[PDB]
RNA sequence: UCGCCCCUGAA
RNA sequence: CUUGAGUCUCGUAGAGGGGGGUAGAAUUCCAGGUGUAGCGGUGAAAUGCGUAGAGAUCUGGAGGAAUACCGGUGGCGAAGGCGGCCCCCUGGACGAAGACUGACGCUCAGGUGCGAAAGCGUGGGGAGCAAACAGGAUUAGAUACCCUGGUAGUCCACGCCGUAAACGAUGUCGACUUGGAGGUUGUGCCCUUGAGGCGUGGCUUCCGGAGCUAACGCGUUAAGUCGACCGCCUGGGGAGUAC
């Protein structure tokens, strides 16, 4: 994709960190992976999986893929424009938008992940088994998946200049 | 021409003929294994169609005793 | 392992391994042992697998045979 | 009723006797709301195995419409005649008095041809008739 | 090899012609020559000859029998073979072969062999 | 078995005319016909399992009919029953 | 084809 | 009203169901003949069987059970399930022109019927195989796998029990949504001048797109996309047990 860090409004955030394992033929090792996103306070979002010996190698690289998986998202308000109730991955996500007045409202990835995003007047909510890294997946369901005023109301004219064509 | 309604073969050198099979010695003998077994039909080539066809004239013919099924014992 | 009909010429060695193939292919072998009715027709459903796959192996040689490694 | 074709095997060394045997059943057939559309047979064939001994075995064949009252009668007879050997009965599919490979069997004998015996040719034009003579 | 020698006290039931049974067993190799009027002249088998174990149906151990057999028909004078070969094991070959190189010769090869259709039910044997 | 010179007889007597080439009246004695001697064929037999299933879906059938023709006209409905021997 | 079991724990 | 459903007509194919006849092969028993010191089994062995003559081999007779090949993701049935051949009685499916009925339909707790195999009762039958059982072997032990025998049973008739990884681990019905190749079975068309060339239905495998799924994969015969109704689940062990 192209970059979400971006001088002069970058805003660095992370999201998941761990260690993962592979066994190898004599012991075992151990990658050092992590989650992040880089927003802009106006959407331009991402995550890397990075693989590292170190912790500080493992969110470099994971804010290097972060910018080659941006996702867009354009919205008024503080808050998402439309609701997305779609589920990938075996975590279940949903999403509402809400009136200002009121905070994210979210322990999960979604508290962070929607900040960077340009919103924090959302609620959202998740059921089924707790798992923070497929959280992450409401980039999918909301971000990526989105209506918005004029794309509803270019549906309403599409339609007018047919019957005259004919 | 053309309306003329039907084609000149049903003959084929892997595939069996139609429309009639009858018990009677000759005909049946070349469509059998030599040792009185029936033939399979993975060499031969038929389709089941002619399979079921020849099978029960085969059959019928063999047990009035005009083809063999005693040939472990003849 | 041989059929009914003869060979009536001289021999030391003569043809009946192919009078093997109009006799036995394991049908004297299946006297000491005793089956279900599941074993053998699902045995049947890898030879017609076998011909099924055939066609399917020949698109992924052709790329193969373009190119010389042998 | 409907079609049938009684196909048995007698004795082959009372295969003089079949002429005046088929009379007794055709009559009775004809009779009984029936029809006999031909008499054939196919002769004292060599057996490929023995059925009841022998080295050889006599072979006739009936195409008659009959009901199932008659067809009953004549099973009877057969299986307690130690004279007929094997017995079999064919039906419906139209008639296969002609066309067919038991006919083909028929029609060399009487171009002489014969696939069994001059005599055999005779037996199926007199049953025909229905003024069977004995061999 | 190790085989006994065989010999017959008749001179009298010769026809000059007898079936060659071999009877080739997955554990044994027995061969006998019956006459043409179905009456036995010789036998002999692999487990006579001295073999034991699996090697009584291997090719060598049916030709030592063969040979054995062939003894004890050659007082008769018999000079053709109707093979009836039969059974699953080996020794199929070695025994017709043998009798060729034995001062008789094949005339007939015939099927007698048992085919079932399952009129009896098979053991379950091995499973070990 | 039903032969199809008995269908016709059938045919001829029940519904509207004859040759009506099944309606409702003339299909639920055709089916009563059958039923009445396919009894005498279990009457010969013990446990035949496929044709005895083929009976029951047949009085199935006949009461399924009969049903809508109480609901179209009960003089129909009640005058076929009579000319009939099945009505449970 | 030659049967053949048994094995306290955190790096 | 006819598009759903159903009937009528004409054909089509099949191991659909039930009943009764019939053929041969194989094993076995019994009888006779031939021939003699082994047979059989096994990784080796041993028990067992043989001079009172076996094994094998040939001839005659008898009986029980099952039908080699056929035979294939081939076919049929609601499912369970169903294989030599023939007759009788009988069910279901599908297609083709038309013709008719006119929502008569769909599903379903209860209820009712059908149930592989084992089992049980009653009566027939008994070859082979085989729980049990008895020797032998392997093993430290071997109440087993292995070997030699072998009883109940398996088999037939009738009734009963109703279970199964009763499986596609996939409720049933209706409706839709890319396709490709094969298999199978109808039917229309094409110098049918090609066993076939082009269609169009029914059923059946394999591949795979989108989509779905946690993945494996499923994939127009869905685990896709919808509706209708019913059945079930709601942590594991305790327990499909107790009461």
């Amino acid at each position: 994709a192209h970059i979400e860090k971006q001088a002069g409004e970058l805003q660095e955030k992370l999201i998941a960190v761990n260690r993962v394992s592979k066994t190898v033929k004599g012991g075992r090792i151990f990658s050092f992976t992590a989650l992040t996103v880089v927003g802009d306070g106006n959407g331009r979002v991402g995550f890397g999986y990075g693989k590292a010996r170190e912790v500080p190698a493992a969110i470099q690289k994971a804010m290097e893929k972060a910018r080659r998986n941006m996702i867009n998202v354009a919205l008024n308000n503080g808050t998402l424009q439309h609701p997305v109730k779609g589920v990938h991955t075996g975590s279940r996500v949903f999403m509402q938008p809400a009136s200002e007045g009121t905070g994210i409202i979210a322990g999960g990835a979604m508290r962070a992940v929607l900040e960077v995003a340009g919103v924090h007047n959302v609620l959202a909510k998740a059921y089924g088994s707790t798992n923070p890294i497929n959280v992450v997946r409401a980039t999918i369901d909301g971000l990526e998946n989105m209506n918005s005023p004029e794309m509803v109301a270019a549906k309403r004219g599409k339609s007018v200049e047919e019957i005259l064509g004919k | 021409a053309r309306y003329f309604r039907r084609r000149k073969f049903c003959r084929f050198t892997a595939e069996g003929v139609q429309e009639i099979d009858y018990k009677d010695i000759a005909t049946l003998k070349n469509y059998i294994t030599e040792s009185g077994k029936i033939v399979p039909s993975r060499i031969t080539g038929t389709r089941a169609k002619y399979q079921r066809q020849l099978a029960r004239a085969i059959k019928r013919a063999r047990y009035l005793s005009l083809l063999p099924y005693t040939d472990r014992h003849q | 392992p041989v059929i009914k009909v003869r060979e009536n010429e001289p021999f030391d060695v003569a043809l009946r391994r192919f009078k093997r193939s109009c006799e036995k292919a394991g049908v004297l072998a299946e006297v000491r042992r005793r089956e279900f009715y599941e074993k053998p027709t699902t045995e049947r459903k890898r030879a017609k697998a076998s011909a099924v796959k055939r066609h399917a192996k020949k698109l992924a040689r052709e790329n193969a045979r373009r190119t010389r490694l042998y | 009723m409907r079609h049938y074709e009684i196909v048995f095997m007698v004795h082959p060394d009372q295969s003089e006797q079949v002429p005046g045997m088929i009379e007794r059943y055709t009559a009775a057939i004809t009779g009984a709301e029936g029809k006999i559309h031909r008499l054939e047979d196919w002769g004292r064939r060599q057996l490929a195995y023995p059925i009841n001994k022998l080295h050889k075995a006599h072979y006739v064949l009936m195409n008659v419409e009959a009901p199932q009252e008659v067809i009953d009668e004549l099973e009877t007879t057969f299986r307690f005649n130690d004279a007929v050997i094997r017995s079999m009965v064919m039906r419906t599919k139209h008639a296969v008095t002609e066309a067919s490979p038991m006919v083909k069997a028929k029609d060399e004998r009487r171009e002489r041809r014969d696939d069994f015996a001059n005599e055999t040719a005779d037996d199926a034009e007199a049953g025909d008739s229905e003024e069977e003579e004995e061999e | 090899a190790k085989a006994p020698i065989r010999a017959r006290k008749r001179v009298r039931k010769q026809v000059s012609d007898g079936v060659a049974h071999i009877h080739a067993s997955f554990n044994n190799t027995i061969v006998t020559i019956t006459d043409r009027q179905g009456n036995a002249l010789g036998w002999a088998t692999a487990g006579g000859s001295g073999f034991r174990g699996s090697r009584k149906s291997t090719p060598f151990a049916a030709q030592v029998a063969a040979e054995r057999c062939a003894d004890a028909v050659k007082e008769y004078g018999i000079k053709n073979l109707e093979v009836m070969v039969k059974g699953p094991g080996p020794g199929r070959e070695s025994t017709i072969r043998a009798l060729n190189a034995a001062g008789f010769r094949i005339t007939n090869i015939t099927d007698v062999t048992p085919i079932p259709h399952n009129g009896c039910r098979p053991p379950k044997k091995r499973r070990v | 078995s039903l032969s199809t010179e008995a269908t016709a007889k059938i045919v001829s007597e029940f519904g509207r005319d004859a040759n009506d080439t099944g309606s409702t009246e003339v299909q639920v004695a055709l089916l009563t016909a059958q039923i009445n001697h396919l009894q005498g064929h279990f009457a010969e037999h013990k446990k035949d399992h496929h044709s005895r299933r083929g009976l029951l879906r047949m009085v199935s059938q006949r009461r399924k009919l009969l049903d809508y023709l109480k609901r179209k006209d009960v003089a129909r409905y009640t005058r076929l029953i009579e000319r009939l021997g099945l009505r449970r």
